[PDB]
C-alpha cells in the first residue's frame, strides 16, 4: 500500500549513512593512504585508543578493528531496520534470528557501496577516507578482503540507484524465504513477494529509463550470495592464522556454520 | 545466549 514509503522511512531513520550523505562527501574527510596518514587519523579520531597502545599493533589489525566494529554497528542499524519492515516483527523470534543471520552481510556489503568510489572508501562516520591502493598495499590476507567488495561496489553503482531503491533492495535481502532452518517459509516467502513487487514498481517509475532494471538488481542479489560465501572463507582464514585478529563475539555468532 | 537474540529483544 504505502509499504514501499515505510521501508524507505525506516531506512532513513535507522542508517547513519546512505548515499545521499555519501555522495555529499564523496564529491573534505581525511584521506588515509599510507601508515604515516592513517597514524594521523587515528591521533585525531580516536585520541583514547593510540594513547593506549593501538598504534604498537599493526596498521592490518588496527584497520581491522575499524571494520569489525563498523560491521557491529550495521548488525544493529539493520536488526531495528528489520523491525520495521512491515510483517518482520510478528514473525517468530528464531526465525527472525536466522534471517538476520543469512541476510546482513549481503546487505552490508550492498550499502557499502554507497560509501565506495573508484579510489577509495569512506570510514569513521564519513570522516575517514581510506585508498584501495593502500589497502591493496598490507600483507595478506587482509589486501584480499576489501578488493572484491569495490568490483562489485563499481558495478553495483554503476545502475546509479538512490536510498528509496536501497531501501526496498535491502528490505529483499533481508526478508528471504530460503534461508537455512527457517521454519514459516510461506509467510516469508509471501512477504518477500509483497516487498519485490513494490520494488519492480518502484524501479518502473524511478528508473524509467532503464526498462532492464529489475532483472539486473534479481541478479545482483545472487551476485552478493556469492560475495559473502568467498567473504566468509575469509573469516575462516582470519579465524585460523591471525593472532591479534580476535573476532568480537556477535560476528562469532553470526558466522556460526554458515 | 545469542547475542543476535538480545538485538531483537531489545526495546
Ligand atoms: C575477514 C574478517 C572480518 C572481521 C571479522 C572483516 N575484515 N575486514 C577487513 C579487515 C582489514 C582491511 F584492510 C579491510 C577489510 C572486514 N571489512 C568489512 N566491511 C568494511 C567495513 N565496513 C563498512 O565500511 O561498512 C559501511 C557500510 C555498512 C555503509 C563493514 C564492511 C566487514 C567485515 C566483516 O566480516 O565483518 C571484515
Amino acid at each position: 500500500k504505502s509499504l514501499a514509503k515505510r521501508i524507505y522511512e525506516a531506512y532513513l531513520k535507522n542508517f547513519n549513512m546512505n548515499k545521499v550523505k555519501a555522495r555529499v562527501i564523496l564529491s573534505p574527510p581525511f584521506v588515509i593512504h599510507d601508515m604515516e596518514t592513517l597514524c594521523m587519523a587515528e591521533k585525531t579520531l580516536v585520541a583514547k585508543l593510540v594513547a593506549n597502545g593501538i598504534q604498537n599493533k599493526e596498521a592490518e589489525v588496527r584497520i581491522f578493528h575499524c571494520c569489525q566494529c563498523t560491521s557491529v554497528e550495521t548488525v544493529t542499524e539493520l536488526t531495528e531496520f528489520a523491525k520495521a519492515i512491515p510483517g518482520f516483527a510478528n514473525l517468530d523470534l528464531n526465525d527472525q534470528v536466522t534471517l538476520l543471520k543469512y541476510g546482513v552481510y549481503e546487505a552490508i556489503f550492498a550499502m557499502l557501496s554507497s560509501v565506495m568510489n573508484k579510489d577509495g572508501m569512506l570510514v569513521a562516520y564519513g570522516n575517514g577516507f581510506i585508498t584501495r591502493e593502500f589497502l591493496k598495499s598490507l600483507r595478506k590476507p587482509f589486501c584480499d578482503i576489501m578488493e572484491p567488495k569495490f568490483d562489485f561496489a563499481m558495478k553495483f553503482n554503476a545502475l546509479e540507484l538512490d536510498d528509496s531503491d536501497i531501501s526496498l533492495f535491502v528490505a529483499a535481502i533481508i526478508c528471504c524465504g530460503d534461508r537455512p532452518g527457517l521454519l514459516n517459509v510461506g509467510h516469508i516467502e509471501k512477504m518477500q513477494e509483497g516487498i519485490v513487487h513494490v520494488l519492480r514498481l518502484h524501479l518502473q517509475s524511478n528508473h524509467p529509463d532503464d526498462i532492464f532494471l529489475f532483472p539486473k538488481l534479481l541478479q545482483k542479489m545472487a551476485d552478493l550470495r556469492q560475495l559473502v560465501t568467498e567473504h566468509a572463507q575469509l573469516v575462516q582464514i582470519i579465524k585460523k592464522t591471525e593472532s591479534d585478529a580476535a573476532l568480537h563475539p556477535l560476528l562469532q555468532e553470526i558466522y556460526r556454520d554458515m | 545466549p545469542s547475542l543476535l537474540k538480545k538485538l531483537l529483544l531489545a526495546p
